DNA sequence: CTAGTACCTAGCTTAAGCCTCAATAAAGCTTG
C-alpha cells in the first residue's frame, strides 16, 4: 500500500501549492501543476519506510510583494499530533524570522495542541489542516464561487460608498472551509464573485466573525 | 458480545425483567422445564 | 411552514438605498433579486447569441 | 386528531362489508370517524363456559394434564384469548364447531 | 443632505403615490385650499388626483436612507409613475 | 430505482428546518474520464464507494474445537499442505458476492491482520477450490472472547467502500442538466451521456477525495454536510438548487427573486440559520 | 326535629442540561 499513499501525498502537495498561489505566495508554474510522475521522481514512490517521507518534503514559500513574510507547511508523521510534536515546529518558527505556517495533520489534532495554536496565535498566526480535507481544492468546485480577499483601503472605500458600518454586511464565520482555505482573521471582508441567472454577475461581501 | 436478549416489561415494575427470571419466579427451578414452555419442539 | 417563513422575513424590505435590509439594517442583498428589479414587470426571453 | 400519521386514517382492507368505505367526515376526522355498514352487526358477548364444557369432552387435553412432549404436533385452542387446551385433530372439530 | 447629493430614484414609487394622494385628499376634505382649478368635481380623492397630475401638490417627501440621513423630494420635482 | 427522494412538503421542511438527519441524503457523484465513458471502470469506482462489511460476502460461520491444527477436524487438504490455540474459527464465503466486489482472500486476511494485529492468524483456502474457507485462530474469556470478536468483525470491518454510504446506484442520465455538457470546436453544446452514480448515504469528503471521481460537480443533497465541506457560499447555491428542485418538480414556476431572498436571509449570518 | 339559608373551604425534532471516557501536565518516585 504505497501507490495509494504516494498519490494521496501528491494530491495533498498539489492542493497546498494551489492554496499558496491563491493566498498570494510566490509559486512557480512548474510546481503549481506537476503531474504524478514528477512527484514520483522527486520524492520516491515509497512513503512506507522510504525516501518520500515527511519532514523534508515540506514546502516554504514567500509572498509576491515582499520576500520577507514566509509560510511553511508541515506534515507531521504522527497521526494525532501533540504539543511536544508541535513545539518543535514552534522552535523552528522562532529560530527563523518567519511569522506563520501551516500544519497538515494525518489524523485529528489533540485539543491541547488546538488550545496552544489559539494561545500563541497573535505572535505566530499558524493554523491547521487535515489530510482528508486537502485531497481536493474546494475552490475548484462548481458550488463554491470566486472569493476575493479585500485589502483595508478598499474595505474602507466599500464602507464609505455604501454608507454602512462594519457589522451591517453579510458575514462569514472563520471556521468554514473557504475562509480557512484562504486564511483570514475576523474583521476582514471577502469579495465573492458569483454568476447570477437573473442579471449576469453579482458581487457580495462577507465579513469574517 | 452476546446479543438478542429477551426482556419482559411488567405492570407495576419500573424496569424490564428477563423472561427466564420471570419463569423462575413463577416457580420453575430447572431450565429444561422452562424451555418446554417456549420452544415446543427441541429438534429446532 | 408559511407562517414560519413569514415570521423570518416579515421585516426584509427594499430601502431607499435600493439595497435589501432586514429590520436591523443588516444588508441581505445589495440589489433586490441581485438586480434591483421588480418581479412583476419581467418576462421570459431567449438569448439569441447563446448556442 | 391533528396527527401526521395517516396510517390509522386510511381505509383498511378489513373494512369490507362492516364499515362504509364512502362515509366519513372531510375535516380533521377523516378515517377516524367511520359509520357502520348496513348488515354489519356488533357482537354483544356471552359466557364462554358452555363452549368450554363442550370442548373438554371430545378428545382435547387441558394444559395441566399433558406434558410438552406432544404439544408440538397438535394444535393450540384459544377461547377469548386464553390458552385453554390442546387437540390432536383440528379437522372434524372445526366441522363440529 | 444637500440638493447636490441626491442618490434616491427620481421616480415616485407606488407607496409614495398612494400615501401622498391619501394625505392630500384628506387635507382637501378638511377644506384645505386647492392648488388646481376644479371643474365642479366634489370628491377630494379625484381632486387630489388632478393636483398630482398637474404637479401642484404642496407636499414634499422625506426619504430616510438606511444610514439615518434623509432627502427632501418635492412632489413636483420627481417623476410620477402613472 | 431510487426515487425515494422525498420531494414536496417533507423536503421543504427538511430544507427550511435545516435538519442534521434528512430522510434521503444522497450523492450525485460524477466521473472524470474513461470511467465515465465505459461501464466496467464505472463499476470499479462503484465497488470502491459502496460500503461492504464481511457479513455481505460470507454464507455461514462456524467454530470448532480442533485439538491439533495439524489434525484438521474438517477434511481440508489445503490446511494439510499449508501447515497456538485449539479453539478456532471458520467462515464460509460465497463466490457470488466475492466476484461481484472483486476481493481476494489475501486482501481479507491483510485487513484482518491490520485491524487486529498479530493476535490471530488467518489461514485461507486458495481461489481454486469450489469452497471459500478461511480459518481463524488466536496466538499466544477463552472462547467467548472469540465469539465477541467474531460478532465485532462481522458487524463492522469495511472490506471495501467507505462508511455511511450503504447502497449506490448506477445509471445513464436522460435529463440534459444532469448529463455532462461540453462545447465543441464549432461552439455547440453536444449533450454527452456519460455514466453517473447516486448513493443513499452522504460523506461528500471521502467521496470527492477519491481517484477518478470528479471533484467539481459532485453535489450531496445535504445542506449541513455541504456546510461542513464546502462553505457557506456553496451552501447558498446548493440550497437554492434543492429549493428550486421541489418547486420546479411540479412544473410550476417561482421567480428567482424569492428563492434568492430566502437563501440569502437563511445564510446572511455565516451560519445555517434554519427557519425555526 | 328538621329545614332554610348563611358562613368556611400521536409522534417528531432540536437544543439543553446531565453522565462517562481518553490525553495530559503536575507530583513524586527512580535509577542513571
Amino acid at each position: 500500500d504505497d501507490e495509494e499513499e504516494t498519490y494521496r501525498l501528491w494530491k495533498i502537495r498539489k492542493t497546498i501549492m494551489q492554496l499558496c498561489h491563491d493566498r498570494g505566495y510566490l509559486v512557480t508554474q512548474d510546481e503549481l501543476d506537476q503531474t504524478l510522475e514528477e512527484f514520483k521522481a522527486q520524492f520516491g514512490d515509497k512513503p512506507s519506510e522510504g525516501r518520500p517521507r515527511r519532514t523534508d518534503l515540506t514546502v516554504l514559500v514567500a509572498h509576491n510583494d515582499d520576500p520577507t513574510d514566509q509560510m511553511f507547511v508541515f506534515f507531521p508523521e504522527e497521526p494525532k499530533v501533540g504539543i511536544k510534536t508541535i513545539k518543535v515546529y514552534c522552535q523552528r518558527m522562532q529560530e527563523e524570522n518567519i511569522t506563520r505556517a501551516l500544519i497538515v495533520v494525518q489524523q485529528g489534532m489533540t485539543p491541547s495542541a488546538k488550545q496552544s495554536l489559539v494561545d500563541m496565535a497573535p505572535k505566530y498566526i499558524l493554523e491547521q489542516f487535515l489530510q482528508q480535507e486537502l485531497l481536493i481544492n474546494i475552490t475548484e468546485h462548481e458550488l463554491v464561487p470566486e472569493h476575493v480577499v479585500m485589502t483595508k483601503e478598499e474595505v474602507t472605500e466599500l464602507l464609505a460608498r455604501y454608507k454602512l458600518r462594519e457589522n451591517q454586511l453579510p458575514r462569514i464565520q472563520a471556521g468554514d472551509p473557504v475562509a480557512r482555505y484562504f486564511g483570514i482573521k475576523r474583521g476582514q471582508v471577502v469579495k465573492i464573485i458569483r454568476p447570477s441567472e437573473t442579471a449576469g454577475r453579482y458581487i457580495t461581501y462577507r465579513l469574517v466573525q | 458480545a452476546i446479543g438478542q436478549r429477551i426482556v419482559a416489561t411488567l405492570p407495576y415494575i419500573k424496569q424490564e425483567v428477563p423472561i427466564i427470571i420471570v419463569f423462575r419466579a413463577l416457580g420453575f427451578v430447572s431450565d429444561r422445564d422452562i424451555l418446554e414452555h417456549i420452544i415446543y419442539d427441541f429438534e429446532d | 411552514i408559511q407562517r414560519r417563513l413569514i415570521k423570518s422575513m416579515e421585516s426584509v424590505m427594499v430601502k431607499y438605498d435600493a439595497t435589501v435590509r432586514n429590520s436591523i439594517n443588516q444588508v441581505v442583498q445589495l440589489r433586490y433579486g441581485e438586480d434591483g428589479l421588480a418581479g412583476e414587470s419581467v418576462e421570459f426571453q431567449n438569448l439569441a447569441t447563446l448556442k | 386528531r391533528d396527527g401526521k400519521l395517516a396510517k390509522p386514517r386510511q381505509l383498511h382492507n378489513t373494512l369490507w362489508g362492516m364499515v362504509c368505505p364512502a362515509e366519513t367526515p372531510e375535516g380533521h376526522a377523516v378515517g377516524l370517524v367511520k359509520n357502520l355498514a348496513l348488515m354489519a352487526y356488533i357482537s354483544v358477548g356471552s359466557q364462554p363456559s358452555p363452549i368450554l364444557e363442550f370442548l373438554e369432552e371430545w378428545s382435547m387435553e387441558n394444559l395441566e394434564e399433558i406434558s410438552p412432549a406432544a404439544i408440538a404436533d397438535a394444535t393450540k385452542i384459544f377461547v377469548n384469548g386464553c390458552w385453554v387446551g390442546i387437540h390432536k385433530d383440528p379437522e372434524q372439530l372445526m366441522n363440529t364447531l | 443632505q444637500a440638493n447636490q447629493k441626491r442618490i434616491t430614484t427620481p421616480y415616485m414609487t407606488k407607496y409614495e403615490r398612494a400615501r401622498v394622494l391619501g394625505t392630500r385628499a384628506l387635507q382637501i376634505a378638511m377644506c384645505a385650499p386647492v392648488m388646481v382649478e376644479l371643474e365642479g368635481e366634489t370628491d377630494p380623492l379625484l381632486i387630489a388626483m388632478k393636483e398630482l397630475k398637474a404637479r401642484k401638490i404642496p407636499i414634499i417627501i422625506r426619504r430616510y436612507l438606511p444610514d439615518g440621513s434623509y432627502e427632501d423630494w418635492g412632489v413636483d420635482e420627481l417623476i410620477i409613475s402613472d | 430505482s431510487a426515487k425515494n427522494v422525498t420531494l414536496g412538503v417533507p423536503r421543504l421542511k427538511e430544507l427550511i428546518n435545516i435538519s442534521k438527519k434528512p430522510k434521503t441524503p444522497s450523492l450525485t457523484v460524477f466521473l472524470l474520464g474513461q470511467s465515465a465513458r465505459d461501464a466496467e471502470r464505472a463499476k470499479d469506482i462503484l465497488c470502491r464507494l459502496e460500503h461492504t462489511t464481511l457479513r455481505k460476502v460470507t454464507a455461514n460461520t462456524a467454530i470448532y474445537y480442533d485439538p491439533n491444527p495439524q489434525s484438521t477436524v474438517v477434511a481440508e487438504d489445503q490446511e494439510w499442505v499449508n501447515v497456538i490455540s485449539p479453539w478456532l474459527l471458520r467462515v464460509e464465503l460465497d463466490r457470488k458476492h466475492m466476484t461481484d466486489r472483486k476481493l481476494t482472500m489475501e486482501q481479507i486476511a491483510e485487513k484482518i491482520n491490520a485491524g487486529f494485529g498479530d493476535d490471530l492468524n488467518c489461514i485461507f483456502n486458495d481461489d481454486n477450490a469450489e469452497k471459500l474457507v478461511l480459518r481463524i485462530r488466536i496466538m499466544n474469556d477463552d472462547d467467548v472472547f472469540l465469539r465477541c470478536i467474531e460478532s465485532n468483525m462481522l458487524t463492522d470491518m469495511t472490506l471495501q467502500g467507505i462508511e455511511q454510504i450503504s447502497k449506490v446506484y448506477m445509471h445513464l442520465p436522460q435529463t440534459d442538466n444532469k448529463k455532462k455538457i461540453i462545447i465543441t470546436e464549432d461552439g455547440e453544446f453536444k449533450a454527452l451521456q456519460e455514466w453517473i452514480l447516486e448513493t443513499d448515504g452522504v460523506s461528500l469528503m471521502r467521496v470527492l477525495s477519491e481517484k477518478d471521481v470528479d471533484p467539481v460537480r459532485t453535489t450531496s443533497n445535504d445542506i449541513v454536510e455541504i456546510f461542513t465541506v464546502l462553505g457557506i457560499e456553496a451552501v447558498r447555491k446548493a440550497l437554492e438548487r434543492e429549493l428550486y428542485h421541489v418547486i420546479s418538480f411540479d412544473g410550476s414556476y417561482v421567480n428567482y427573486r424569492h428563492l434568492a431572498l430566502l437563501c440569502d436571509t437563511m445564510t446572511c449570518r455565516g451560519h445555517l440559520m434554519a427557519i425555526t
